[PDB]
């Protein structure tokens, strides 16, 4: 009843996800279940099952006979598919005890870098430095004078594809674009221009 | 448990 | 639509007030459940009720169930422990030996405070694109920072020409801690428009971030945080 | 070669006691393992037979669980049946249902069971093929659509394929010593004087496990099928039953009259007459 | 409300032997209603420390109890099943027959 199951998981979008989950002590009575959470939502259940394979409109679970792993399959995972996935088993059905989950995040396949770290242009008033980091394929700051967001992942309705893009800002005296982010490792042909 |  | 609703969606109280969590559901369902989510994020049944009755479970958490479809949450004498958010949820059945599915409500996020001293509406700025990358790639990136606010109940949207868009914007998931080792910290959000050029050197689009920010239901001489939105502004350039 | 898991519980509403009565009992076979009784000092599922004695704490915490999640949908149950078949608050009713599973000699799921029953008729049944209600009345075709509505069969389905099966094999083996060994009947023939002209032969089976038998008479190698008694198979009370069969035949010609059983825990059928 | 006649059995657990302990059962079946009145008589009396099987029932519905006693035999007692149901005018009574 005591899961156990990877903590990340990394994912290109269109590919299959395969996360599997860790039940030694499970139950004759016990089921198996998966919930989905988004940040700031409530949890929302995607399949449950006993033996064998089960599959649904939304994934699949395949349970062996020995019944003490499981494995989740999401089929061709969309960007809307980030989230953490829990894996639940037993209770009497009704009582749920979620663990840490399994966080994982679909990337978006880019076609072609293009590595720039660009200065953004702010009000008069404001003497904050904002920079941002895009078009690549991003770790934290040392400092805690500076602030660094991590990945996040944009989408253009009216255009072809994706863009992977982090952005920092600081306060610092002599805070430079030059060297925001590089507690990570940039790419060799990253567009600074200056 | 379901109900009539 | 069917679904589990829940109100309120935000809320900030000062210790010893009391309090009321109200969660509804038309789904038919006869369980009822109360889950807290702490901030290191685990999910702790906290009451299960089925057809009016306790299942499973302190009494200054006194759930209510004037009927089926309605299981509340009557709070007294508020703590700093009870910070967190509170999801409802609910299930056709108990199982006995099948099992359900349960749905869950949107959740309510409830902070505490020693006193109201501490909460802050956000600053918010506006960061224009730099003419640099639209020479190296014909888009326009906007940033927008929210930044010491407290506490971490803020919805960023934006809107452009008077309407909002939720196309080419990536916002944080979630508001983070300006300095995370600290008790009294404020919180920081930031997001990203991206347009093509064409779109942006024209003077007639009109961009604003917009942050909503839930506050106060005060002798200080500085105005005091009651709900408010607080937005920031640019015109096409170039 | 079949074994089986089965649940039964009667409801039965006490107008003027003002609460209603809750019985649940629990087979494995033909042998009694759990019981509920929801008039108690504070109702526990509680063990009848040794074999399930050797299960955790955990175990009777899970059933009691399950036992009161069940008595209060037959409570909701007896108030909105009142409902559909439009009664007074003032007469006494009854609730029955059944439910579990067979397991055939594949070591698969042979029948499944889901069935109710209202002031003695049948209300609603899962049908054989274990998608569809059986409803036999109006009322009842009520509950039909709403649990067609949510799908219910293929809910229940899993738990007959999975945990119920699965529970049967768990309780097979710790019991293996009782619910897996057949008990042979005994059986003897006795001779009673009705007249100078007749007299009464009775076949006894005695002592057997499980309850399912066949004793028969022959009159010259053909059975009779007038002219007989049987009682229906009874318990002894020890976990064994008897059961016995009677012909009325003319004196001198008992000889003449055979008594025939089947049983599982015979090696082949029995053949016996009786012995002076 | 459909109702069903209880069918009633009076018989020992092991054959009778005098003198030799052994239990005396009374077997109600086929009933319908569950409510039933059942009573062991030893010469006429109701005999005490009764116990039963839980309620449970057949495929089509009816009812099934066991009641049962200790009870030592003797060739001078005699022993009956008295058995009240609402289908019955009046209880009615079987006598334990030894050979039955
Ligand atoms: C949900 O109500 C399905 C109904 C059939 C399930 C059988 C109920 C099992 C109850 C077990 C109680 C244990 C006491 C013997
Ligand atoms: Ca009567």
């Amino acid at each position: 009843a005591k899961t156990t199951q990877p903590i990340s998981m990394d994912s290109y979008e269109g590919q299959e996800v395969n996360i599997t989950c860790n039940h030694n002590d499970i139950a004759t009575s016990d089921y198996i279940m998966w919930y989905q959470q988004f940040p700031n939502q409530g949890p929302r259940f995607i399949i449950q099952g006993y033996k064998a394979n089960i599959a649904n409109e939304v994934a699949s679970l395949f349970i062996p006979t020995d019944r003490k792993s499981s494995t989740l399959s999401l089929p061709r995972v969309a960007l809307s598919d980030t989230a953490v996935y829990y894996c639940l088993v037993g209770g009497g059905g009704y009582v749920l005890t979620f663990g840490r989950g399994t966080s994982l995040i679909v990337h978006p396949y880019i076609q072609n870098p293009d590595p720039a770290v660009y200065q953004l242009r702010g009000s008069k008033s404001n003497d904050t430095s904002v920079c941002l980091f895009t078009d690549f394929d991003v770790s934290q700051s040392k400092d805690s004078d500076v602030h660094i967001t991590d990945k996040c992942v944009l989408d253009m309705r009216s255009m072809d594809f994706k863009s992977n893009g982090a952005v920092a800002w600081s306060n610092k005296s002599d805070f430079a674009c030059t060297s925001a982010f590089k507690d990570s490792v940039i790419p060799a042909d990253t567009f600074f221009p200056g | 448990g379901g109900a009539i | 639509d069917t679904a589990v609703s829940q109100t309120p969606k935000y809320l900030v109280r000062q210790t010893g007030k009391n309090e009321s969590l109200k969660c509804e559901q038309n789904l038919g369902h006869n369980a009822m459940y109360w889950y807290k989510q702490d901030s290191k994020k685990l999910l702790k049944i906290m009451f299960i009720y089925n057809n009016k009755e306790p299942i499973l479970n302190p009494y200054r958490f006194s759930p209510k169930s004037p009927d089926k479809a309605h299981l509340n949450l009557h709070i007294k004498s508020l703590e700093l422990g009870d910070s967190a958010v509170y999801f409802c949820a609910s299930s056709q059945d108990l199982g006995a030996g099948e099992v359900y599915e349960q749905y869950f409500g949107p959740g309510t996020r409830l902070t505490v405070i020693e006193d109201l001293k501490k909460v802050f509406p956000p600053k918010v700025a506006v960061f224009e694109p730099s003419e640099a990358e639209i020479s190296h790639t014909q888009k326009a990136t906007l940033v927008c920072l929210a930044t010491g606010f407290y506490p971490d109940h803020v919805e960023l949207s934006w809107w452009v020409n008077g309407k909002e868009v939720h196309s080419g914007v990536c916002t944080d998931p979630q508001p983070l801690k300006e300095q995370p080792a600290l008790e009294d910290s404020r919180y920081c959000l930031s997001s990203r428009l991206r347009v093509s050029a064409t779109f942006w050197h024209n003077p007639r689009n009109h961009f604003r971030c917009q942050v909503q920010f839930y506050g106060l239901s005060w002798t200080e001489d500085r105005d005091k945080p009651i709900t408010q939105k607080i937005s920031a502004e640019a015109w096409g350039r170039a | 070669g079949s074994h089986s898991l089965r649940y039964f519980g009667t409801a039965v509403s006490r107008p003027g006691r003002g609460e209603p009565r809750f019985i649940y009992v629990g087979y494995v076979d033909d042998t009694q393992f759990v019981r509920f009784d929801s008039d108690a000092a504070s109702p526990r599922t509680e063990p009848r037979a040794p074999w399930v004695e050797q299960e955790g704490p955990e175990y009777w915490e899970e059933e009691t669980r399950r036992a009161k999640a069940r008595a209060q949908t037959d409570r909701a149950d007896l108030r909105t049946l009142r409902g559909y078949y439009n009664q007074s608050e003032a007469g006494s009713h009854t609730l029955q249902w059944m439910a579990g599973c067979d397991l055939g000699p594949n070591g698969r799921l042979l029948r499944g069971y889901h069935q109710s029953a209202y002031d003695g008729k049948d209300y609603i049944a899962l049908n054989e093929d274990l998608r569809s209600w059986i409803a036999a009345d109006m009322a009842a075709q009520n509950t039909q659509r709403k649990w067609e509505a949510t799908r219910y069969a293929e809910r229940f389905r899993a738990y007959l394929e999975g945990p119920c099966l699965e529970w049967l094999r768990r309780y097979l083996e710790n019991g293996k010593e009782t619910l897996q060994h057949a008990d042979p009947p005994k059986t003897h023939v006795t001779h009673h004087p009705v007249s100078d002209h007749e007299a009464t032969l009775r076949c006894w089976a005695l002592g057997f496990y499980p309850a399912e038998i066949t004793l028969t008479w022959q009159r010259d190698g053909e059975e009779q099928t007038q002219d007989i008694e049987f009682v229906e198979t009874r318990p002894a009370g020890d976990g064994t039953f008897q059961k016995w069969g009677a012909v009325v035949v003319p004196s001198g010609e008992e000889q003449r009259y055979t008594c025939h059983v089947q049983h599982k825990g015979l090696p082949e059928p029995l053949t016996l007459r009786w012995e002076p | 409300a459909i109702q069903r006649t209880p069918k009633i059995q009076v018989y020992s657990r092991h054959p009778p032997e005098n003198g030799k302990p052994n239990f005396l059962n009374c077997y109600v079946s086929g009933f319908h209603p569950s409510d039933i009145e059942v009573d062991l008589l030893k010469n006429g009396e109701k005999m005490g420390k009764v116990e039963h099987s839980d309620l449970s029932f057949s495929k089509d519905w009816s009812f099934y109890l066991l009641y049962y006693t200790e009870f030592t035999p003797n060739e001078k007692d005699e022993y009956a099943c008295r058995v009240n149901h609402v289908t019955l005018s009046g209880p009615r009574t079987v006598k334990w027959d030894r050979d039955m």
